[PDB]
């Protein structure tokens, strides 16, 4: 029941070991590798959304 | 593995593009990579958001309450001492959680308990290892009401004995809410004829801890300070707001006193002075 | 048994761990997930977002609105300098308490580029330019517009357009900054400047508000954690 | 081009020539309560039509020194039609808005308000340890108005409009659905702001939801011949709406 | 994974199809969901009934007997103390047990030992690590008789050894009816001439527990203080019934006072006062 | 000898592992995942079962 | 031997537990099962059987 | 549990230890390596370099 | 597996190659195999160049700075104690690293504690185990100013608890310099202006590290000494240098006075005295 | 996830054990195993390299 994934290293210059121990999920270990985003909600919050290059409500 | 966007290469342009005018009458937040403004070089840029995660941002042990008890006294109640629980009274804890309205986090509980002891004429015994007591009670549970009453008896209830010289206890705890994220914020009342409290106080609801010495009465009385790390993890975060400007007051409200919004220049205008 | 011996490491606490610890209440029926709209899975997120810069505090400004106008006006020969204002994203007197002063703030090393946005709130029939400049260090602040316009500018008309871009390219010795204030790392002076004056028709007021917006661009990155400078308390909330 | 925009909901519409754009709330359009989300198990009413429509609430003033305004957005239409009755009859409501706030000025005129719609914004008293009056964050259609000073009065809501009452930094109260009116392009600002609470139905009384708060930013300067009085009317518009746990009357 | 059951939709009806009108005279439990009463939507429902299991309801740690027993005194029988070994002396753990006729379930004991310095006139002593002794005894064992009888040599019976500093001891028990299942609740006599004694007694018969100090005679006694938790597991029930009203009165029998039923309201009907 | 099997999470948002150690099966850890039930015979305990949409006994 | 260090949870007793203990008494030869009827696997079983309300709770 | 026990050896610091211990700051974004030219792996590079020797220290 | 060169074998020669003859001129050096000066034989060498590497020499825990401090005194200073984070100021850690001009390596921090009791009138107390706190701050975090200040908290910092009787603790650091390599020579200065101050000085920025007794007032005074233990590791090295000749001075500079370059002979040829 | 390498032992007269345990790179052991080296740029450092054979400008 293992599984393996790649650590955090930098670019231009791993493979560890993780078991589930515990019978739940609020023991399991904190979920640091999410570097996922989408500033879609945040910036452009619009309907007819703009294009850059267009007068931008002309 | 996600890289931050790189730059791409421009030139000399006389075009009917105008990527320097935008409608900020909007509200739509503007686009400009700096390869619009100036002729920018090709960038292989590596840089990489990690430690700005919502997860990585939260996920570090922040006191969040000192608990003071003695192990003999003349007064009952000042052997225990309990603690209603809550995060809204330390600035810091409370600050970092209060860029959001609405969060859904596991907590993990670390208790840092130290011994200091006290003065008297007999200072001089051959003390053995104190042990400690941390029982969680539910809203409603019963009210312990001395050291030796028999409410202590964990039946069902958290409980956890921790003896001096060894690592600091750990526990984690699950999403308790009975909503879908606990609110750090709501506007609104108790009672339906919108009166009674103002809060951030109607929906706290998390119960109490209480902390006692398993030893008996002994001959010299021991100084005990325990110190609560919460730890979130596992973290989902909404519809954030900008963080608190001027200081905190209490911890059943918001109010406060008003700040002047920055430190002032004397000046307007730069320049080699 | 099996042989096994400690390591220094043992028996400590640590504020970054990520060990797996049991739960005190086990089996517990999880609430369900619900779909809330406007979910924040990084900070950067929210630190690309335009937010109101407060330029004008001057002796006793801050206690008021009038902080965040920055006044124009006709001037009588041309080229002045309206504002101007170091570049330190959490070490300024200006951008300190922005949104993006806030969670550099909470930084210590940052990098990538920042966007400035002005929208000019002045009459329907008042033109004018103006030189929003940037000038890496080196030298010093450059005290007339001849001495402005040899940095990284931009020429800014009012028309129907009443907001500009003066997007702030990244020009640095090494690839991370500091947010506390020191001397290896300077980063840059903005200074505006009249590039004309303000010509202003019959019947309307002389003097506008120009305001000022704040935010940063794709590549913007953010390093260590620490305290903010902001936290000031002396005892507990009871 | 795009400055001439329609908005039809039931039997009022409103057309506008100067609008910006349609700031749509966090990017997610209102819905009706979709069934994997579902708490409550009888069967709600959804009138569609008597009740998404245009409510007009009151107007108010704009002179030279005014220092801002907030509206309370579950309450405030306490009483405006049969939304005002299904709010009373029922126990749980669940709806979104259409915010749009008209304000006309001349070319001669100058000036920029913000309309920014916050959610939760819990607001802190004037006085440390005083209870607020439910007559002073709200007053239904009437308006609230900021005090650009350090207000001190007894019951009151802590006016400060460099804290916007939350005592957040009030230049930072962009993050949320705001727009800009400045008065030299545009003659209106629209909101579409969905639904966002932690319970999926929750209670129109006793929980304030959002506040909506105009800050004047650029103070209304203009000459001395022209017209004083520059009203900013605020009318909004219920989407989406849905009424669960039919009762008796009141509230209490 | 077991979900509880969803709510099918309904609509208007007029049917003689009558989910109201049942017979309570026979004993049958009306079925009706609330789809057949009132025009209820579709509801997906994720509850679980995951906590409120057999195994899950009682497998928590109880506390059964507490055991006080010196190091030195005068008397030998107030050093060591012995417990038999029954489940029915304190009313958490008992009122949870006798929801059930008959259990079947393997025990795991911890025992939580602390140690109070008595007064004296020389209690500044430089005390060892003190050791605790706990021998199980099957029924119709020898009678250890002293601290220093050679009775505690544990040939064959279970033992354990503590020393105060650690972790509790943890020991499992398996099931050790002689029957099929732990009787909570036996009418009957012992003698086939229904005399005797009335029980609830008559089938307890699980041995005994005896504490000691394996350290000497020490120049300065101190009070020890052994706490043990009972923890079920695996647990099997049979045949229900509805929970004790009245308080308790002695282990060895169900014995009590009348109580009445409930508190009274003063009133019968409601209104807004 | 290992074993694998899903933890207790929530719907809509594992796999740990366990090992028998001890020679016995009072060793065995308490099997807190029994969701199995049965209102059969605690309801409906009759002969000449209801069908809730006859008169039941008319 | 082997590398292995504590962290903060170690020497503790919890009244939720869910680890493994050894036995006391090894090799026991359990009784057997019996087939008893009216079996409750779940508390859930007994809650919704009828049983009566004493409604009319007025002064003794 | 697990049936361990420590060796002699158990609770040192030794000077040439190569065992794995945890870090203070996870996740730290580490800043790019450079070819930066004239690269040492091996002492024994150094020192086969030529290099002058003072063979005349004759009293001062 | 790589190991060193073995020996060919040679033979008498008479050619116009010369390998004794070099240009030494054009700072090349020269690469003469003893194979080719006299008569070698066949050599199979087996040696390996392992313990040379730069992973191999200075991967060795040094000392770096010792910090002494005491639990109650009359001064607020005299209690906690910090440290600016260098390498700089032992000269044989120092001395080892200053081979090269950049480096590269992650750093793994060993601290060594030691406890002395004072000498005082009531020297005979029953003193609890104590416990070491040891605050990171990064440059321009919150200044400590008390024992008992609320700076202590660690709402984000990096901390570590010990308690006396155990193995020391132990904490890897990675790579921390905002350029691309440690620099361990600077020639430069920090105004633009070349003025300021000339290091070596101008590029440390490290934080400062900072230690207290988390125990309270004690009845007696206990001086405690912790020690410090850099202990790089995955090391890549630059450019290298010769070694100092001179003695070292400061820690912010690199001055000296001058030393002679060796020791003399008082000959210089050498026969059988 | 195991990596299986050789013990360091000498000529003429192994396969050990290693997990990466904790989630970076910084936790990782010391790379004591490496014996690469080129002195070719600390020895030749030159234009035009010499023969050994030739009179090494003549």
């Amino acid at each position: 029941g293992a599984q393996v994934s790649t650590q955090k290293t930098g670019a231009h210059e791993i493979h560890y070991t993780n078991i589930n121990y515990y019978k739940d999920a609020a023991s399991n270990s904190a979920n640091r590798q999410d570097f996922t985003q989408d500033p879609g909600k945040f910036t452009e919050p619009v309907k007819d959304i703009m294009v850059k290059s267009l007068p931008a409500l002309n | 593995v996600v890289r931050v966007a790189d730059t791409m290469p421009s030139g000399p342009s006389n075009s009917e593009s105008i990527p320097a005018l935008t409608a900020a009458e909007t509200g739509h937040t503007s686009q400009v990579v700096p390869s619009d403004t100036i002729q920018t070089r090709h960038v292989r840029n590596f840089h990489v958001r990690s430690e700005s995660s919502v997860e990585n941002f939260l996920s570090r042990s922040a006191c969040v309450y000192i608990v003071e008890y003695k192990t003999r006294d003349d007064t009952p109640d000042k052997m225990y001492d309990s603690w209603v629980i809550n995060t809204r009274q330390v600035a810091q804890l409370r600050r970092k959680l209060e860029f959001f309205t609405y969060v859904r986090f596991d907590v993990e509980v670390t208790f840092v308990i130290t011994s200091v002891q006290d003065d008297s004429t007999r200072q001089n015994t051959d003390t053995p290892a104190l042990t400690h007591q941390i029982m969680y009670v539910p809203p409603g549970g019963p009210i312990p009401q001395a050291v030796d009453d028999y409410n202590w008896q964990t039946s069902t209830n958290p409980s956890v004995f921790w003896t001096e010289g060894n690592a600091p206890p750990r526990m984690s705890i699950p999403f308790m809410s009975v909503g879908n994220a606990y609110s750090n914020f709501y506007d609104g009342w108790s009672h339906f004829s919108q009166t009674g409290v103002y809060g951030f106080n109607t929906l706290n609801n998390m119960g109490k801890l209480y902390f006692r010495h398993v030893n008996d009465k002994t001959i010299s009385p021991i100084t005990s300070k325990v110190r609560i790390y919460f730890k979130p993890k596992h973290v989902k975060a909404w519809v954030p707001r900008p963080p608190r400007l001027c200081e905190y007051t209490h911890k059943d409200n918001v109010d406060f006193e008003p700040k002047g919004v920055t430190t002032s220049r004397t000046q307007l205008t730069i320049s080699n002075s | 048994g099996l042989p096994v011996m400690n390591t220094p490491g043992s028996n400590q606490f640590l504020t970054s761990d990520d060990y797996q610890s049991p739960t005190a209440m086990p089996q517990f029926d999880v609430t369900p997930e619900m779909n809330i709209p406007g979910e924040v899975k990084n900070l950067m997120e929210i630190a690309e977002v335009d937010s109101v810069v407060p330029v004008n505090n001057v002796n006793e400004n801050v206690n008021s609105l009038e902080a965040y106008r920055i006044p124009v006006h006709s001037v009588t020969e041309t080229g002045a300098q309206v504002f101007g204002f170091t570049l330190q994203p959490g070490a300024d007197t200006v951008m300190e308490r922005t949104l993006l002063g806030e969670i550099l703030n909470y930084y210590a090393n940052w990098s990538g580029s920042i966007k400035l946005t002005f929208m000019y709130c002045g009459s329907a029939m008042a033109t004018g330019k103006f030189l929003l400049a940037y000038s890496p260090p080196g030298a010093g602040v450059p005290k007339n517009r001849r001495e402005a316009m040899l940095g990284t500018h931009i020429i800014w008309d009012i028309g129907l357009q009443s907001s500009c871009v003066l997007c702030v390219p990244w020009i640095s010795q090494t690839h991370y900054r500091f947010v506390s204030k020191d001397i290896y790392t300077d980063a840059g002076f903005i200074t505006c400047w009249y590039q004309t004056s303000i010509v202003v028709p019959a019947e309307v007021q002389n003097q506008s508000v120009i305001l000022c917006f704040v935010s940063a661009c794709n590549d913007f990155s953010v390093r260590l954690l620490r305290d903010s400078p902001f936290v000031r308390q002396t005892a507990f909330y009871q | 081009s795009d400055r001439v925009r329609s908005i039809t909901l039931g039997n009022s519409t409103i057309t506008t020539q100067e609008s910006a754009n349609v700031v749509v709330g966090y990017g997610v359009w209102p819905d009706y309560l979709s069934d994997e989300e579902a708490t409550a198990e009888d069967q709600p009413t959804q009138p569609d039509v008597a009740t998404c429509r245009f409510y007009t609430l009151d107007s108010v003033s704009w002179m030279k020194e005014s220092q801002g305004w907030w509206w309370k957005f579950p309450d405030a239409l306490r009483d405006m039609g049969l939304f005002g009755q299904n709010m009373q009859y029922h126990y749980l409501g669940r709806s979104g808005y259409t915010i749009h706030v008209q304000c006309n000025a001349s070319k001669f005129h100058q000036g920029c308000l913000l309309v920014v719609c916050v959610p939760e914004a819990e607001m802190g008293a004037a006085n440390i340890n005083e209870k607020i009056n439910r007559e002073h964050l709200s007053n239904g259609e009437v308006a609230n108005t900021f005090s650009g000073t350090k207000s001190s009065n007894t019951n009151d809501v802590q006016q400060a409009v460099f804290n916007a009452g939350m005592g957040v930094a009030v230049g930072n109260l962009t993050i949320f659905p705001h727009q800009w009116i400045n008065l030299r392009t545009n003659n209106c600002a629209t909101i579409v702001m969905p639904y966002i609470n932690s319970v999926p139905m929750d209670n129109m009384f006793r929980h304030y939801n959002f506040t909506l708060m105009i800050i004047p930013f650029a103070k209304l300067d203009y000459a001395a011949g022209s017209s004083t009085y520059i009203p900013i009317t605020v009318t909004v518009a219920p989407m989406c709406a849905e009424y669960n746990g039919l009762r008796l009357a009141g509230h209490q």
